[PDB]
């Protein structure tokens, strides 16, 4: 269907991050289910969980009555907006050098695909990073050491997460944390370690390492460079498109050209488990930011361990 | 890229280039048009970057004519090879699902071999995945969604154990929108057995499945990875150049000239007057900015004034150019247009005939192979009768036979040379005949009418 | 050790620029253009080092067309050599493994004897492998892949005593990147007796193998060494002249020569008005730059003022002399174009017949000998019967029988002239029968219908 | 690559964006021509021993083959570490402490390339660095091996380490010797054969014997993927001198990563 496809030299570059960190690659941990919904929001009311539903009884003094109510919680799952800024297609004009510039058409479209994957997969590490912090689960390890363990630092995160860690099964994060666990693997202070296992990815726990590059996970410089590695439920994060790709191709013959403009929109519906976006505080249409901004992300459910998700912070 | 199930084979990005511009080509003069700066370059860049340049080159590629000999060349030779039916040998009734619905769309199987027919004499490449869902399916895949492919040799024998192509597919929801579902499959042969596994996609997703490896009617897995990639040269996984490479870069030429052929016969096809001689006190004064050239008035002019009707001739230099172009075509070809002018020596034509026909011949073998082995990888799954054919037709030049010919072969049967079946065969090639032979014997067994 | 597993014979080396150029010319005109700086001189050097003069080279190749009549030569030539299905003479059930997939990849012997006459036609040169892995194995080496030979007399006889070729393969890893590993194999003959070893690369090493001496079913070892090299002019270790150069040659001047005439055709083809006799205060009173010339509005022109279109008229001399290569190429006897203005009195087309089909006969008996050479060998691999044959179509010029060729052959089938196997073959040929000579007796055993 | 594709977008208001163009980028591929000097291959001089004239010729050629691919190789070696000190990708262990290899040092050199650092495939080096590599197993400080497995040639992350003496990597003497590992990914260094190979040879006359001289030309292109060769700062047909020079390259991928090879300075 696409008029030129992408030949040799059409090797643009595609990306430099992995995108590929959804349902299976992930455990189930961050899906990016499709389904279209209508409005800025989509949200779900739950029954919540009674506080004093068992009390103590004392049988032989009649005395008082108590009184129990019982009330409603209310997920929810924002509606991300996004969009492509107008492409300048060159008018016939590379030519010297370039085979044909005509082709810019599929060369957007390919490294809008990739760039499409890049964005969601950044704005749901974003959005789960600043819900994780607005719900008191973060650890921060940056004044102990060095500024990252091996094992030990991700056993904080996995008491923090309580009775319930055994559900936590996947670990995303940065190369540079990996990186610096390979080094004190490949450097057993602790001789636990033989050169046949010194490039495993778990965590001692069988809880895999998935390695992204996305800025959400990296801020600062130098001293201030902190690398934040978020441990994931099943389900934490959820991405959903309203599969309403928009496109269009303007030729604004006045301006000086005819300048093949190339216009797009989608939207996606965002939302982390156990959490909801404060629509009041925050805004209808939020931006990257406003995602990573705390408390525009509430905290629903009662109990940490229903909520899905810990950050765990290294420098 | 990378390890991706989407990784693209690098002579696929050869072979892109050349596919997408096939497609444009038989896919008419608007994918052409809406895609000239592929083809015909702009006849000034300085001016191509200045509006009235480019609004200029508008009116140039729109004055264009885009000949068309490609796609029907491709036609032609379709229904060279595709006239009448492909005969198909072995067990009709326990076979008979599969011709008539090969993909459980009501589909037959000779319109599928009509499409395997059509890409492989323009692209020269396609594939023909044959799964189980109980029933076989023989699946039709596009030259450009077969995207990896591996070929070892174990034990001493050529052997794929790898072949990676994209699939596409409509999602159904509730309501009316419409959406494209990306599916890919990895057919894998490890020590000798065929597995499969499949990757979905939802939003850019990888729904990843278990290691699965189907079974034959008795069971013992596949020897064989059930995927058969045919083209013009020959069934290999390597790739094979398209028959139509040449004949569409003709006609690109061919549009271009056009292109200039037509500016010049629009901007000074018309006779122009070019009143040589004239002081401009006679035109304000008799003239007054108007001449009427009709034959009833009569325009006076002054003394040493020589009007010439002025406008480029015929049989120009660009035209000719444009006429070697299509003899060329016509000379570099098969069966693409039809010359009335012409006559032809008959019998001549008889030796030639043999390479004439030689890619038609070609693909019509090379894809009456992929389906007889595509057949016999659904017998496997349903444990029927190996020895099945599917023929196409070979007898290119078909036309209806004379009463001799028809005479020739009811005398030849008349001998125990020819087998009743064969001549029916023949009789309902020349359309002589279109009742099955079993239904013929059936009617003709009992007494005549006399 | 010498350890030089790797070098190429000098003729070898000397002849890989040929066979690279006409694979460039089968290839099309994309590998042309990307390469038209060695086929296509610049018109210009000192022009051609500059930028400009780059920038105006690119445009001028890429309105230049590549004729491509080698690529319909030598697929016209392997369409008339591969028409029906070349016969094999022996016992079908004991080589039908051989037959039907001939390396163990699926594909028919057909279909691996095309690709050797197409390889024998285009570059004149081919090999032949079958090695043991239980199941022999007929290889397809390429025509660059032999990289060296070695010709040795013992006992006052042409034995071959060392020849190496490579083994291409794709490298099978959990991945989808496709590495491209290769192994050379040595084959060597001392005192009469047939070894091989394989030379591996992997990890900064070469390997070395032991030596093995491959036996038949009935032990013996072996006397030859199992590897036939064919080509045009016969089968040689020596390379034979590849039957495309003339043809090359032509299509790349005619190639060259139609840049010329394209850039000709941009530039002169478009006429001008060329307006002389003219002064510039009358154009800025008047034409102002602009001079509207269609045939509703008349322009004036001072005294003494002639307009004159000029553009360059056809039949030019560069024309003629693509004319004149394209006349040559048809004279070289390649059966590259046809015309449909040209008639040929029919009787003497047959006078010559044996002279135009020259290089298709030798290539057919060339290929067929490798082939039958090839299939001893395997029958001696297994240790059945000896006296097997394969053998193409010999017989070109194929055409729809006459009803008075049918009839000639079934009287000569009724005496006992020729024999009933080869009535069907010419019948087949003639495309009057498809199903095998054994069905048809079984069919035609029973008694007639009535 | 065009740099921001995905832009934060507002339904409910209207505003103006900026516009984006697109770029174009050019890779090279340096042309480098070899050849023999004259060898003198008299007949008399080979009679005199009775042996076939044709034998000189033969050694000529496969000692040829030989130094042609080892010619190749180390012009490709060398012309890769010049492009990848030009492209910044050089970590340096002759300052960090003591410059010796180690698995630490591969972790650094894996530590560019950020979450890509699968693709670096081999690592190819002196053998001066991977014998230090051995000293350092056979002494283990830290626990990593046992005798059965002290030799791991397949080290760093089961990445291949590939020896040869290539001068190229060399790039030192003395005290200030500066072995130079460097890692590939796949299709790191390019290098294709022209095929136009001449040989020719000519015998004169006049002197007291036939006189034969052997000459041999050839050329074969080079490249390194996602580097290009500076024609304006280089040269025509660069010795291999001009290629080992930095700054004589420079990068044009828009990230590292995409342009495969990490060069590691060991001393």
């Amino acid at each position: 269907q696409v008029f030129n496809d992408w030949a040799y030299k059409t090797m643009s570059e595609v990306l430099d991050q992995q995108v590929e960190l959804f349902n299976g690659a992930t455990r189930g941990a961050i899906i990016l289910r499709s389904a279209g919904n209508t409005g800025d929001l989509s949200e779900a009311a739950f029954w919540a969980k009674i506080q004093g539903l068992v009390r103590p009884r004392d049988p032989y003094s009649n005395a008082d009555v108590a009184a129990k109510d019982l009330r409603q919680l209310v997920d929810n799952t924002i509606k991300v907006a996004s969009g492509t800024p107008p492409i300048n297609i060159p008018p016939s004009m590379l030519r010297w050098i370039q085979k044909n510039p005509q082709e810019a058409g599929a060369v957007i479209g390919q490294q809008l695909a990739g760039d499409t994957m890049q964005d969601m997969l950044n704005n749901g590490l974003a959005a789960g990073k600043a819900a994780f912090t607005a719900g008191g689960a973060v650890h921060d390890i940056s004044a102990a050491g060095t500024g990252l363990m091996t094992q030990r630092a991700f056993n904080a995160a996995q008491r923090i997460f309580g009775d319930r860690s055994t559900d936590i099964q996947v670990w995303v994060s940065h190369s540079s944390p990996l990186f610096d666990l390979y080094d004190n693997a490949l450097a057993n202070a602790e001789q636990l370690y033989v050169f046949g296992t010194v490039n495993v990815r778990a965590d001692a726990f069988g809880r895999p390492i998935i390695i992204t590059d996305s800025p959400a996970l990296v801020s600062g410089a130098a001293e201030t460079l902190r690398h934040s590695t978020l441990g994931l439920t099943t389900g934490a994060i959820l991405i959903e498109q309203n599969q309403d790709f928009d496109s269009t191709v303007v030729d604004g013959t006045g301006k000086q050209n005819i300048t093949r403009q190339y216009q797009a929109e989608w939207s996606y519906n965002l939302g982390v488990n156990g959490y909801a976006y404060d629509i009041a505080t925050g805004g209808k249409a939020p931006n990257p930011t406003a995602l990573a901004t705390a408390a525009n992300w509430d905290k629903i459910s009662t109990s940490i361990k229903d909520t899905g998700g810990v950050v765990l912070v290294t420098k | 890229d990378s390890n991706n199930i989407k990784y693209v084979r690098e002579d696929a990005k050869k072979m892109h280039k050349l596919w997408a511009h096939i497609r444009m080509a038989m896919e008419g003069s608007r994918a052409i048009k809406d895609n000239a700066k592929e083809f015909v370059p702009h006849p000034d860049n300085t001016k191509a970057t200045t509006p009235e340049g480019v609004a200029r080159y508008k009116a140039y590629i729109e004055r264009a004519v885009w000949y068309g000999a490609s796609a029907n060349t491709v036609d032609g030779m379709l229904g060279q090879i595709f006239a009448r039916d492909p005969v198909f040998t072995g067990p009709e009734d326990k076979f008979d699902m599969l011709i008539n619905d090969v993909d459980g769309s009501g589909l037959s199987i000779h319109q599928q071999a009509r499409d395997s027919a059509e890409d492989a004499l323009s692209l020269g490449r396609g594939g023909l995945f044959v799964d189980y869902s109980a029933r076989p399916y023989i699946k039709f895949i596009a030259a450009e969604d077969i995207l990896n492919w591996r070929e070892r040799w174990v034990n001493g024998a050529k052997r794929t154990t790898l072949l990676v192509f994209r699939e596409e597919s409509d999602a159904d929801d509730d309501g009316y929108q419409i959406y494209k579902e990306e599916v890919w499959r990895e057919l894998r042969l490890v020590d000798g057995t065929y597995w499969q596994r499949t990757w979905r996609e939802n939003d850019g997703q990888l729904y990843v499945d278990d290691w699965i490896s189907p079974t034959k009617a008795d069971g013992s897995q596949f020897d064989e990875i059930p995927f058969v990639i045919f083209g013009s040269k020959n069934n290999d996984p390597t790739i094979d150049m398209p028959p139509m490479r040449d004949l569409v870069e003709l006609n690109i030429a061919h549009f271009r000239n056009s292109a200039d052929y037509e500016e010049a016969c629009f901007i000074c096809g018309q006779p122009t007057l070019f009143l040589s001689g004239l002081t401009e006190h006679w035109v304000k004064n008799v003239l007054g900015g108007a001449v009427v050239i009709g034959s009833r008035d009569a325009v006076p002019l002054p003394v040493n004034a020589k009007p010439e009707l002025l406008q480029a001739e015929g049989n120009g230099m660009v035209k000719e150019a444009m006429d070697q172009k299509e003899r060329q075509m016509v000379a570099l070809g098969a069966k693409l247009i039809d010359s009335d002018k012409t006559q032809r020596t008959f019998g001549e034509a008889s030796m030639e005939a043999a390479a004439q026909n030689s890619v038609l011949s070609r693909v019509s073998k090379n894809v009456s192979d992929a389906y007889t082995k595509a057949l016999r990888w659904a017998a496997m799954f349903l444990g029927l009768d190996e020895k099945i054919e599917y023929e196409l037709n070979s007898d290119f030049d078909i036309n209806k036979m004379s009463p001799e010919e028809l005479a020739a072969v009811i005398s030849a049967w008349q001998s125990n040379a020819i087998s009743f079946t064969e001549m029916r065969w023949q009789i309902k090639k020349g359309g002589r005949a279109y009742l099955e032979d079993e239904d013929m014997r059936n009617e003709s067994e009992q007494d005549d009418p006399l």
